[PDB]
RNA sequence: ACGAAUCUCUUUGCCUUUUGGCUUAGAUCAAGUGUAGUAUCUG
RNA sequence: GUAUGUAUUUAUUUUUAGAUACUAACAC
């Protein structure tokens, strides 16, 4: 067989590349092993060339000599991909390996901090009981500081439109928004991406 | 204003993911009005996806759970991976 | 984070400490790429 | 179990046509050279007009039969599987290939 | 036999295909369990 | 209506008639060959080639720097 | 029911802007052929060829 | 036909010595596609790469002399000249670049391929070049004036490997249509065709003496007499596929590089395989990356140089102990074909 | 009784209209707005 | 303040109100 399996196998190539950019492992549920050897080979090759082009263009921009308008954008893209790959690598290796610090060093550290915080006779910061004197003020500050990002904008995006909208309601009912806020502080331990 | 999920919209989303794949969400919110990408993708990963585990909890599931929740102070993304479950189900 | 929770326990009530500690474990998304953040600090949080 | 190499298959088809031919001969029994020019090397072979027409009719007939049977598999093929959602015929057919891949 | 190739990214002809054509084992490390334990102990020692 | 499935045989170009345009890079150049012949104590503490691009050391140096 | 009907409409069509255009343009061309043919048949019915 | 099989049991061929691994040289960033050796002094290599460079390694110590950049894409082939101080490199960028070894700078560019050019061979006595690639034609370049003097239409697919010979057929070529053509250039048409290969003929080599060629394919490495164009011999090969390269020592040893990483050495006379090795991949490599892209022998023929897909060059030396104590290889059993 | 042929149906084999490229996922993301030409829904 | 594309054969070859609408180099 040729052409059917031609187009199919080359599609598998492209898909394996995309999955290599995305750091997704790319197993095909079934597929003859030797072909998988080959495609893994070529995609490793293309990967190395791609990375090396990213380094080279970056160190060409650091000197700042005739880089095209787009090459800056594209190079940025390749660098962010690479950086996230380094991150995920570090995290996985921490799972397999286990935490770096060691129990000894950790115990010493915690002891140090405790010794200090007694040396300074420090009181652990309480939780902000309602009827806190400054609650409404600290609200006003925080809400203003979020508001300012929007304020110096000629035109506003919908997500931005939402961000500015949520605060405005916020002004109307501080007491409720405090209830919700502190309720989140207690209940919610799982957050959005 | 932020909406909850009718079975209509939910179904349309499932058929959409079936056609367009996971990664094109902004095309999923094209079909589905009143909703955003982040909302779509968010729900598909959190709830709708069939690969997710919604099931009863064995006597071992609970033991392993309590074990982890004691071992790892609050981190419910990590633990969720350890249990292969959506997080807020685990919490 | 195992350490952070404890060193924040010293300074702050365990509620806020646990909160902050959990807030740093979140799925991070760029386009396709996504990964849980299992280890380091996220410097973009307002209280980072 | 299993596949068949393009040789064995070729042999089998040859045998099949031999049987068919032998049956034409028996039923025909029931109902009842080489010259090369000196000028050019062109060879000429005496032929019976019968059996040549019988040959053409055999080929045409078998082509008709094959075309028809495949056509019926066309018909049933699309009418059998209505389970999953499909936009067009070609989709349904592709997904039946995915059923073959299992 | 080469399987069919079905991608998350592109579906150019508009073929709609089953979710399962679209769509971990290892346990947590030993070292982390020890590290968490020491702190639970250290605080207890600290408390006294 | 996309990709190559083949390449163009030079054989075709071999049968065409020449145009005779004069290019810049075929102007004569290199026209001749060459032939060969107490304070210290009080403190709390203190008293290789992988083949791959991403997991090398230079790379983690690189991204460790340019990403700040 | 409206957005569901519309979803049902978009999910069933993969034609594309160029492809839809070439289908309909081919329809136009075939129509033109049919027209010229039946012209010639009518003029033939009057004897002019 | 048994008579032939008896006549295979009389000969008991040609003892040789085994090979082993002398030296490993890392230092390319990408794969190593091609290798050629200074035909006079044996002082160095020029090695292509998949990173576009070419790195001139010293043969003696393995140190790196210099780097020649200048191609924008991978370099499929490199060939150094005898009579001239020139180095012709050629790549996937559609271009055949000359190199003046004296000043180490590109002298000439030859132009006119439609697409990537995978082979250069330097005609021994004529001051010509022969280039070929996915064009599916062989271009005979006049070295001085950069004029593609002759074009050889022929193979129905890409052309992998090309060689040059002083007498008739002056160009031998091998293509993915699974043929090997023996060309007559003056008339500009095929003198002889050799069709016996079943799939793409991906490698050839000229015997430095006997005036014959060794052709390869997936599983079957044959030989061919030039002149008449007869078959000469076959070589015993079970599946070794894929054979990327061949090289012929002056002692009548025929090397065969595998894509499975196996190094299959043969006697050239017989067809017998006296040794098979397996390379070690590398520290962090993949089991897929173990293969042999190119190879050659020095002018002596007592060393072997193989570029591998693991980004390393390896230098294989012939054992001096050997003899009959325990050399003996697979020991000549001619199975039925 | 089995050998032989035609028609019909089921199972296996063969795949038949059964996803044809690269780049920074190639980039981006909604009430959007007034009026106007023309289609048509009801008493 | 649309590339671009198609066609442009004349001179005679032997036998009752409006709602939902689509769109508009037309008005921020």
């Amino acid at each position: 067989i040729r052409q059917k399996k031609a187009r199919t196998i080359l599609q598998h190539l492209s898909e394996a590349w995309r999955c290599w950019k995305a750091n997704i492992p790319w197993d095909v549920p079934g597929m003859p092993a030797p072909i998988k050897k080959i495609i893994e080979r070529y995609i490793k090759s293309k990967a190395d060339a791609w990375v090396s082009a990213a380094h080279y263009n970056r160190e060409r921009i650091k000197r700042g000599a005739h880089v095209e308008k787009t090459m800056v954008k594209k190079n940025l893209g390749r660098l962010t991909r690479l950086w996230i790959k380094n991150e995920q690598e570090r995290q996985r290796q921490i799972q397999k390996n286990g935490p770096e610090i060691t129990p000894e060093e950790a115990t010493t550290i915690f002891s140090v901090m405790v010794e200090w915080l007694e040396s300074r006779s420090f009181s652990p910061i309480p939780f902000p009981p309602l009827t806190y004197k400054n609650d409404t003020k600290i609200l006003v500050l925080a809400l203003e500081d979020l508001k300012d990002v929007y304020a110096s904008k000629v035109r506003l995006n919908a997500s931005e439109r939402e961000e500015l909208a949520l605060i405005e309601e916020a002004y109307d009912n501080p007491h409720d928004t405090l209830n919700r806020i502190k309720k989140y502080l207690l209940t919610q331990r799982v957050f959005k991406p | 204003k932020g909406g909850v999920w009718t079975n209509v919209e939910d179904q349309i989303l499932k058929a959409a993911v079936q056609k367009y794949g996971t990664h094109q969400w902004s095309k999923v919110a094209s079909l589905l009005q009143k909703k955003t990408a982040r909302q779509s993708e968010l729900r598909w990963n959190e709830y709708l996806n069939p690969k997710l585990n919604f099931t009863e909890f064995s006597k071992e599931e609970d033991a392993q759970l309590l074990d982890l929740a004691r071992e790892l102070p609050n981190q419910w993304r990590t633990i969720a991976d350890m249990m292969a479950r959506p997080a807020q189900v685990c919490v | 984070f195992t350490l952070l929770n404890r060193l924040l326990r010293l300074i702050v009530d365990p509620n806020i400490a646990d909160y902050i500690t959990a807030k740093n474990n979140v799925v991070i998304n760029f386009k396709d790429m996504s990964h849980v953040n299992k280890y380091g600090l996220i410097r973009g949080l307002k209280f980072a | 179990r299993g596949g068949i190499s393009y040789d064995q298959l070729a042999k089998l088809s040859y045998e099949k046509t031999l049987r068919n031919l032998a049956t034409q001969t028996q039923n025909s029994s029931k109902q009842d050279k080489v010259q090369k020019d000196t000028k050019t090397g062109k060879i000429t072979i005496a032929d019976d007009d019968k059996l040549v027409n019988k040959l053409a009719v055999s080929l045409q007939s078998e082509s008709k039969k094959r075309y028809e049977a495949r056509k019926r598999q066309m018909q049933n093929a699309k009418t059998l599987y209505g389970v999953e959602s499909f936009i067009n015929d070609k989709n349904k057919q592709f997904n039946e290939k995915l059923s073959r891949e299992s | 036999k080469i399987p069919a190739a079905v991608s998350n990214w592109k579906n150019p002809n508009g073929y709609t295909v089953a979710l399962e054509r679209r769509v971990e084992n290892n346990t947590i490390n030993d070292g982390f369990m020890k590290l968490s334990e020491a702190l639970e102990n250290a605080d207890k020692k600290a408390r006294q | 209506h996309r990709p190559q499935l083949e390449a163009r045989s030079g054989a075709k170009a071999a049968a065409y008639t020449p145009t005779g345009i004069e290019h810049a890079r075929l102007l004569p150049g290199h026209t001749t060959l060459k032939y060969r012949k107490s304070w210290r104590k009080g403190t709390a503490f203190g008293r290789g080639y992988i083949n791959d691009m991403t997991k090398s050391e230079y790379h983690q140096e690189f991204l460790h720097k340019h990403v700040r | 029911k409206e957005m569901l009907a519309e979803a049902r409409a978009r999910l069933l069509n993969t034609q594309g802007k160029k492809a839809t255009r070439k289908i309909r343009e081919r329809m136009l061309e075939e129509s033109k052929r049919i027209a010229e043919l039946q012209k010639r048949r009518e003029l033939k019915q009057a004897g002019i060829n | 036909i048994v008579n032939r099989y008896e006549k295979l049991l009389s000969q008991r061929p040609e003892w040789h010595a085994p090979w082993k691994l002398s030296r490993v040289i890392n230092g390319h960033l990408g794969w190593v596609r091609c290798v050629a050796i200074d035909p006079v002094d044996n002082e160095w290599f020029i090695t292509g790469s998949n990173d576009t460079t070419m790195k001139v390694w010293d043969l003696a110590t393995g140190k790196l002399k210099t780097t020649l950049a200048g191609h924008v894409m991978t370099v499929r082939d490199v060939a150094v000249s005898d009579r001239h101080p020139y180095l012709f490199s050629v790549s996937e960028d559609k271009t055949v670049k000359c190199w003046d070894l004296e000043k180490n700078q590109i002298i000439r560019d030859y132009y006119g391929h439609l697409s990537g050019v995978r082979t250069v061979s330097i005609h021994p006595t004529l001051d010509l070049i022969a280039t070929a690639g996915r064009d599916s034609v062989i271009k005979l370049w006049d070295m001085r004036t950069r004029i593609p003097v002759i074009t050889l239409v022929g193979h129905k697919g890409p052309i992998n490997q090309v060689q040059c010979t002083p007498v008739d057929p002056q160009v031998v070529s091998s293509s993915t249509d699974a043929t090997v053509r023996l060309w007559d250039v003056v008339a500009g048409k095929t003198m002889k065709v050799l069709t016996h290969h079943k799939r793409s003929v991906r490698a050839t080599a000229l015997h430095p003496k006997e005036f014959s060629v060794a052709s390869a394919c997936t599983d079957d490495i044959r030989s061919w007499g030039l002149a008449e164009g007869s078959l000469l011999t076959n070589f015993e090969s079970e599946k070794t596929g894929i054979i990327n390269t061949l090289s012929i020592n002056q002692d009548d040893v025929l090397f065969a590089g595998g894509d499975n990483g196996v190094l299959s050495f043969y006697d050239y006379k017989s067809g017998h395989k006296y040794q098979s090795l397996a390379t070690r991949e590398m520290v962090g490599s993949l089991e897929g990356e173990r293969s042999v892209l190119c190879s050659t022998f020095d002018k002596t023929g007592l060393r072997l140089i193989t570029g591998e897909a693991d980004k390393s060059i390896k230098i294989w030396k012939q054992d001096e102990t050997a003899t009959k104590e325990s050399e003996p290889g697979l020991a000549w059993n001619p199975n039925l074909s």
